[PDB]
């Protein structure tokens, strides 16, 4: 994804592979290929050939001082938040959260390191070009809408987009509109980050680890907020648990709010450009350098943190209990707390988490749980 | 003009044979077998493998190694035989059916060495497909040198002339059917099993399709076990092809002077005593059921289910029931399902299941279309294949509704009359029926009526002879005697079982004493009179009341207590032991 | 010798015959001896027998088998017209070798292996009925019947088009019954799972046996098929003789074989650490280190794993007993449920992992479908007939999924009524399945039947109910914290080596003092339910847990102490699940 052009889509060729090279590539794998490109005539002025690349060699892959300056800066992270989708008024945090699901966990050994993110919110309010954005960023990207997974096309496996992610982010649009067998694929892929499939009665397993980014609307129209979650969503209580942070987004009309929107969206119209604002965004090749530098760094967390850690989560818990409605606090509110906080770590390009990071998971994660509000 | 001179000399012996063996009054009996054949509807002879064999050993050797091969040659030599004796329709089908073959293979040996030679097996129907008329030996006329081509035969498929009978004419493509001309003979599919006596423990049945024809159309009906004589053939599939034996002749499946001559001398000897044996009726009871305890009055009724009583039809053509149903309503646990699992691994021809089974049969025959040929085939159900035999049916509170009608129907008329999507059958099913059932909420509430107690429909209850109530007694003996028994059973994984009887022996026994008919004596009339006199009397307050059908039920049981020493007419003793277990298992409201 | 080989036919015979007579474990003459009286000509020889006495003749073998067999077969043949030298048979002597190259990586086959004897174990997955190939077509003309005959015409028939006697045109067609055939029975079987190191593309195989050894694998069988491997071309089109340049590959079967273990070091060391007074407790722990603070529930799975000791109860007539142990895991979501599920299907070998949801991959059911031949395909349960089935969102399923269960936890087997026929697939698994209540948390004072909404029969066939709960305790809470976080800052190898050897050697026996406490521990629960009482079934549970714990203490008889553990145990899950 990386080669292709921003207006164009990926193209395909095709290798034969003979030899020992054989059984040395898998789908979804990033590989390089040293071959000779032939013709395989399997007539307008002159013969017609279908072209392939007999394959030789399979290897599977895997800046300025004012940089580092400006990446020492405390509002840098900030900074990189504000420049996920500049156009996009307002959402900072929900920016500041995909941010986090770019930079993605440690794995820390192992630990799942993706940071899956729904966003579940009334029609019109950003979703689809927020998750376009992501995919427009991320390195190693899909977009959906419900295929995704892998399929046995008549006999050769072929990777849907989970798997063409594979380790990069899959953004899902339309998410509700999902089918049954896709949600209980995607239910796998967050449990255990892979994707099995069976045609003909053989359950084939596949690596698709990659963070997933959904998108949802409330069905028969605008969120219910007296109606309780997955009441005014069709989707399995358990699998939306299942994600590290659940975002609710709102269109409630605020006259001050709207118009300040509606000045945003007027000023791009009259500019092409949004309004200027205290930080410029910052290019989108240097934010995946970035994005990069920081996946570099695998941040451990020191024991006395943990105690605070554990501190926080109890109370978090308790007040959940108290709490008339559930708010699905569980040891997986524990494990996404830990991933925020060491992708944070990752941000400040520095091994060992700190107290600001947990607290500023912390917050987000209570952020989050009161856009359930 | 290619003669085969096996053919044409099996075809002279054949009717030679026909024309001079006699039988042991020195007349040829196949005379007077096709002169019966004369009639309409016979259009088939049966021949006795055996006698041809004596006649010839070489002709019924060659038969037997060739008998597809030449079975269209006797068929020739029979309508000869037949055309020139009597006055027979000058044309009309003719056939040779073969039995009496001591070869008896297993549908397991059945290989593609066997095709086209004559064998009999023995399997039992599992579903019955529509008669359908079928061109055997087609006629086809050339479109463009309009000629006709004659005797084109067909096997079994759509098979076209190769190439137009006119040297001059190359048309090759557009022959047109005579359908007039055509000769065509009618065909039913039929699907066998093998019967669960030559069944391997835990091996999937082998199925064998069958193609019926002439007199055999309609002799096999869903669910019965049949010994079919005839010849395996190879039939092309859309070069494949699969196996279908093409049955000749059809018959059922295998007296008292009869099997005692042919039983073994020591067999004899202990069904004798047994006969012989006082107080035999106990002693089977706790032999046939080791692992179980008290419950005697249960046992007691299964095992005359087990025997059964003496099937009745009035001149009126109405059929008397001769089997008893037995239901069994207990508490949660309380060994039901071990009863009926006992009384299925006992006895052959017995059957378990469960209304719970989502066949598309359901626990009774149906119609299905089939998945390949999507014409409607009449599918045998469990309650069929236990034909003659028991079906033991477990959560039988748990029915369908529409199982619960067709099982209504089967013991009430003891046939069952299935007429959807234009097909029509009547199954005879003369099957004893063991229900197993629990209270309504789990626990049987001892001071509510039975219909309070259980869901099944009131026609239902009344058609069953017994009902017996396992409740799940607190006394701490019973507990402690339970536990006794299934700790033995389980510590000494064998030996625990005090069998006075082998289970083979109980079978030889029961297969003996069903030859008897027992008869009901003025005395045991009037004993039996006055028995119901007493019940009627009684008059409660009891779960259900007391109707003539309860008064059926009792001579039944007479009879199968008569059956049980194999006396040949019934006695005071019988009604009495009959009655007080009908009584006993009455059980009144106790609030 | 034959071309491209090293094989003399007369040398090749010889040798095979001083192999059959000079040998050392004699067997081959016992079993010809065997065969006399049976009839039942078919000499089975394990080919690592002529490894050890001869490897050259091994070697040659497996590289020709085609050409060699033949001459071990006439071997045979003239010693039996030697010892028993008067007989009848209606065909002489063959053998059919075996278990000779365990190349059973079918993931790693190599082109090289073409024409070569190879051994694979693997599980059958589906069969075809015997397909009858012709081997002399029978041919008689439209005109004038003149008759003949084509023998082995390379696979396909040669038409004649032209006749023989009127020499007329194309007009032979051919008789489909006075032809001769042979069966030809095709199978499709699936690589055994557990050999695969990654297993990521489970690899299939398809096998044919011919004129022989038809029918004799029933689906879902696990065997060890030896046979030789087959490389055939596939034509693009039939009307055209153009053959694609990849070969389609498959087996023609030899033979078949229906199924110590590591070495001495390894039964020395589990025999000592079973040794060690709380091993039972030490394995506890071990197993699942990832959960926390749950014993009771990781005992109950430990017991299932090892399961009780296989009972033969046909004489009494009493039917199959099920000596698995099935338990039901009852909890809210986030208590760990399906990572205890997963850890277990990771552990147990012949394992399977399903889910509730008819939406499952593997699906608890089988059904037939058209391939267009309607041939049946095995559900998750027949699949695992000896593992472990660990099923998760066990509440939520329907009501025919329902029935099957509760069939398969009553009989131990699956009635499936395929075309009309009904087959009796047997399937003893473990049953380990996993329900979380209805609504988002577990309501209190509210049976768990009321809970789960579920059969009552059905739960009551499970022999053990674990329920668990997430506390509103903060300590709990901190505690748990603490673990995780540990966590984040006895391998499983021996423990599934003990497993396999308990369940391999042992098989625990009741005993009179287990007996006795057995009797008092039912009547005394009878008498506490005097005042959901105790049941039968329940002795059955408790009898089962002894003799799995009594397997885990590798005693080999019922003990005083294995009975009090299972009635703590049971008395533990009922406290869990009762109420009042
Ligand atoms: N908060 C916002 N700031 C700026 N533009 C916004 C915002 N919310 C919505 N928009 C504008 O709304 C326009 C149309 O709606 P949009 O594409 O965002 O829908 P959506 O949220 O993806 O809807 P859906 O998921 O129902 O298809 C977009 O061009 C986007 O610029
Ligand atoms: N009265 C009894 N005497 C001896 N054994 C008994 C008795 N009642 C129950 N049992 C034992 O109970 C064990 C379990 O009972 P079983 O599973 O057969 O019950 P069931 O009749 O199928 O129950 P239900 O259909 O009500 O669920 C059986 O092995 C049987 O040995
Ligand atoms: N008592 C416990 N000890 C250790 N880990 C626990 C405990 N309770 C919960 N967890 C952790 O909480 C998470 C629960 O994840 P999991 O999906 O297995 O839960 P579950 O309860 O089976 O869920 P569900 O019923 O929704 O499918 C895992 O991290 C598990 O390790
Ligand atoms: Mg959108
Ligand atoms: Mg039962
Ligand atoms: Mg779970
Ligand atoms: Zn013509
Ligand atoms: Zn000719």
């Amino acid at each position: 994804s990386d080669q292709v052009p921003v207006g164009n889509i990926p193209r395909s060729i095709t290798v034969l592979v003979e030899g020992e090279n054989t059984r040395i590539a898998q789908p979804g794998d990033h590989v390089s290929v040293t071959g000779i490109f032939l013709p395989i005539l399997r007539v307008v002025q002159g013969l017609l050939s279908e072209t392939y690349l007999e394959a030789h060699r399979i290897v599977k892959m895997n800046l300025t001082r004012e940089e580092l300056r400006q990446i020492a800066e405390e509002d840098f992270y900030e900074k990189l938040a504000a420049s996920i989708a500049p156009e996009i008024y307002g959402h900072e945090d929900v920016k500041k959260a995909l941010l986090l699901l770019l930079v993605g966990g440690v794995d820390q050994s192992k630990i799942r390191g993706n940071i899956n993110i729904c966003l579940m919110g009334d029609p019109g309010v950003a979703k689809s070009q927020l998750l376009s954005y992501i995919d427009r960023l991320a390195p190693r990207s899909q977009y959906t809408t419900g295929g995704l997974t892998a399929a046995v096309l008549r006999l050769t496996l072929e990777g849907g987009a989970l798997v063409l992610a594979d380790q990069g982010v899959c953004c899902i649009d339309e998410f509700d509109k999902m089918a049954e067998a896709d949600r209980t694929a995607i239910h796998e892929v967050m449990e255990q980050q892979t994707i099995s499939i069976a045609k003909a009665g053989i359950l084939t397993t596949l690596n698709a680890r990659c963070s997933i980014l959904a998108a949802a609307n409330p069905a028969y129209g605008r969120y219910n907020p007296r109606r309780s979650l997955e009441q005014n969503i069709q989707l399995p209580a358990a699998l939306l648990s299942r994600f590290d942070l659940l975002w609710l987004i709102q269109d409630r009309p605020d006259r001050d709010n709207d118009l300040r929107l509606a000045q945003h969206i007027t000023y791009v119209h009259q500019h092409s450009r949004q309004p200027p604002s205290q930080f410029e965004p910052l290019d989108m090749k240097l934010m995946r350098r970035y994005i990069a530098m920081c996946r570099e760094k695998q941040p451990m967390v020191p024991e006395s943190l943990a105690d605070y850690i554990t501190a926080a989560y109890v109370e978090m818990r308790r007040e959940a209990w108290a709490s008339k409605d559930a708010t699905y606090t569980s040891a997986r509110t524990l494990l996404a707390i830990l991933r925020l906080s060491t992708a944070l770590a990752r941000l400040r390009m520095v091994d060992v988490v700190e107290k600001e990071d947990v607290n500023e998971a912390i917050r987000l994660m209570e952020m989050s749980k009161d856009s359930l509000l | 003009e290619v003669r085969d001179e096996v053919a044409e000399k099996c075809q002279k012996l054949f009717l030679d044979f026909l024309e001079e063996f006699q039988s042991s009054d020195g007349e040829i009996k196949y005379l007077q077998l096709a002169e019966e054949l004369i009639r309409p509807e016979r259009n088939t002879l049966v021949v006795s493998f055996v006698d041809l064999e004596q006649f010839n050993q070489q002709l019924s050797t060659t038969i037997q190694e060739e008998f597809y091969r030449v079975y269209p040659y006797l068929c020739r030599a029979l309508k000869t035989f037949v055309k020139d004796r009597k006055e027979i329709p000058l044309a009309k089908d003719f056939y040779v059916a073969f039995q009496d073959l001591p070869t008896r293979h297993k549908i397991r040996e059945l290989t593609s060495s066997r095709i086209g030679l004559l064998t009999r097996i023995s399997g039992q129907v599992v579903r019955t497909h529509p008669v359908h008329p079928e061109l055997v030996s087609g006629t086809f006329l050339c479109l463009d040198c309009q000629t006709v081509i004659r005797d084109v035969e067909q096997q079994f498929k759509y098979t076209q002339p190769n190439i137009c009978r006119n040297p001059v004419c190359a048309n090759r493509r557009r022959f047109l059917l005579d359908t007039n001309k055509s000769r065509f003979v009618d065909f039913q599919k039929v699907r066998i099993q093998e019967t669960q006596a030559e069944l391997p423990r835990g091996s999937i049945p082998r199925s064998l399709e069958v193609i019926l024809r002439a007199e055999a159309v309609e002799s096999a009906q869903a669910g019965d076990k049949c010994d079919f004589t005839g010849t395996l053939i190879v039939v092309p599939d859309v070069l494949s092809y699969r196996l279908v034996f093409l049955a000749c002749c059809v018959a059922p499946t295998n007296t008292a002077e009869s099997i005692k001559n042919q039983m073994t001398v020591k067999e004899w000897e202990k069904v004798f005593e047994m006969s012989q044996d006082k107080n035999l009726y106990h002693n089977l009871c706790t032999s046939l059921f080791p692992t179980i305890h008290g419950n005697d009055e249960v046992k007691r009724g299964v095992l005359l289910m087990l025997f059964g009583g003496v099937p009745k039809t009035t001149g009126e053509g109405t059929s008397l029931r001769g089997d008893i149903n037995v239901c069994i309503v207990g508490d949660p646990s309380t060994a039901k399902s071990q009863f009926l699992k006992h009384v299925e691994e006992f006895s052959p021809r017995a059957v378990y299941t469960s209304g719970k089974a989502s066949s598309a049969a359901g626990l009774t025959a149906a119609v299905v279309r089939d998945e390949e040929s999507h014409e409607f085939v009449i599918e045998a159900g469990a309650l069929m294949l236990a034909d003659n035999g028991v079906c033991c049916i477990d959560e039988f509170d748990k029915m369908d509704v529409r199982d619960q009608v067709a099982i209504h129907e089967a013991m009430e008329q003891q046939t069952i009359s299935i007429t959807k999507a234009g097909v029509k059958a009547t199954l005879n099913a003369r099957t004893s029926i063991l229900a197993a059932a629990n209270p309504i909420s789990g626990h049987y509430d001892r001071s509510k009526s039975l219909k309070q107690n259980i869901n099944l429909s009131a026609p239902i209850m009344s058609r069953f002879d017994l009902f017996f109530i396992l409740v799940d007694e607190c006394n701490e003996v019973t507990d402690y005697a339970i536990a006794r028994r299934i700790v033995d059973l389980h510590s000494r994984i064998e030996e625990s079982i005090d069998r006075v009887y082998s289970l083979d022996d109980i079978r030889r026994y029961l297969l003996f004493a069903r030859q008897f008919k027992p008869k009901i004596s003025k005395e045991s009339e009037d004993f039996i009179v006055e028995q119901y006199k007493h019940l009627r009397q009684r008059d409660g307050k009891s779960s259900w009341r007391i109707t003539v059908r309860q008064l059926e039920s009792m001579i039944r049981l007479s009879e199968a207590m008569a059956r049980m020493h194999c006396c040949d007419e019934v006695q005071p003793k019988h009604v009495k032991e009959a009655f007080r277990l009908l009584n006993k298992s009455i059980i009144r409201v106790e609030t | 010798v034959i071309w491209g080989t090293d094989v003399n036919v007369a040398a090749c015979k010889e040798n095979f015959q001083r192999f059959l007579q000079r040998f050392i474990d004699p067997l081959y003459m016992q079993r010809l001896g065997e065969i006399n009286v049976i009839g039942e000509p078919f000499l089975n020889v394990n080919c690592e027998h002529i490894k050890s006495f001869d490897k050259n003749l091994y070697r040659q073998l497996i590289s020709y088998p085609q050409e060699v067999i033949p001459t071990f077969d006439m071997a045979v043949n003239e010693i039996f017209f030697d010892r028993y030298p008067d007989s009848i048979l209606e065909h002489q002597i063959q053998v059919r070798p075996f278990n000779a190259l365990k190349t059973k990586n079918m993931r790693n086959l190599n082109p090289e292996d073409i024409d070569q004897l190879i051994t694979i174990s693997g599980m059958v997955i589906r069969t075809s009925q015997l397909i009858p190939e012709m081997q002399e077509a029978f041919f008689q003309c439209q005109v004038c019947a003149h008759t003949t005959r084509v023998e082995m015409d390379r696979g396909r028939i040669a038409e004649p088009s032209v006749c023989g006697r009127c020499h007329t045109t194309h007009s032979m067609a051919l008789i489909h019954n006075r032809s001769l055939f042979s069966d030809k029975q095709m199978i499709k079987l699936q690589e055994s799972p557990e050999d695969m190191p990654a297993g990521q593309t489970p690899h299939t195989v398809i096998l044919f046996a011919h004129n022989d050894l038809v029918d004799k694998v029933q689906p879902g069988d696990r065997v060890n098929v030896t046979g030789i491997y087959r490389a055939v071309p596939i034509r693009v089109n039939p009307r055209v003789s153009n053959v694609k340049s990849v070969y389609k590959t498959h087996i023609d079967v030899i033979h078949y074989r229906k199924t110590k273990l590591f070495s001495e070091k390894r039964v020395e060391l589990l025999k000592e650490l079973s040794r060690k007074p709380d091993i039972y407790e030490r394995l506890a722990s071990a197993l699942a280190p990832s959960i926390y603070e749950h014993e009771d529930i990781k005992k109950g799975i430990l017991l299932q794993l090892f399961g009780g000791t296989r009972k033969d109860f046909s004489h009494t007539g009493r039917g199959k007993f099920r000596a698995e142990i099935n338990i039901l895991l009852c909890g809210d979501p986030g208590t760990s449920k399906s990572q205890l599920l997963q850890y277990v299907y990771n552990l147990v070998p012949r394992g399977q992992y399903t889910s509730g949801k008819g939406s499952s991959a593997v699906g608890l059911t089988a059904y037939v479908m058209k391939d267009r031949q309607l041939v049946l395909q095995t559900g998750a349960l027949v699949l695992s007939d000896n593992g472990i089935c660990c099923i998760d969102e066990f509440d939520k399923m329907n009501e025919s999924t329902r029935s099957v269960l509760h069939e398969v936890m009553e009989q131990q087997t699956l009635s499936i009524a395929k075309a009309g026929i009904i087959c009796q697939l047997n399937a003893r698994t473990s049953v380990l399945a996993a329900a979380n209540p209805i609504e988002s948390q577990w309501n209190p004072k509210k049976t768990t039947i009321e809970n789960i909404q579920l059969p009552h029969t059905l739960l009551s066939r499970f022999d053990l109910i674990f329920l668990m709960l997430d506390p509103q305790d903060e300590a709990y809470d901190r505690r748990l914290a603490h673990h995780l976080v540990a966590l984040y800052y006895l391998d499983m190898a021996v423990l599934k080596d003990y497993i396999a050897y308990a369940h391999s050697t042992i098989m625990p026996r009741l005993s009179e003092e287990a007996s006795q406490a057995l009797i008092e521990a039912y009547v005394d629960m009878r008498k506490i339910g005097s005042s959901v009482s105790a049941y039968p079934r329940q002795l059955e549970s408790l009898i089962r847990l002894a003799e799995a714990h009594a397997k885990v203490r590798l005693s080999n008889k019922v003990e005083a102490i294995d009975v009090e553990e299972a009635k703590r145990l049971h008395r533990e899950a009922l406290k869990q699940s009762a109420t009042d």
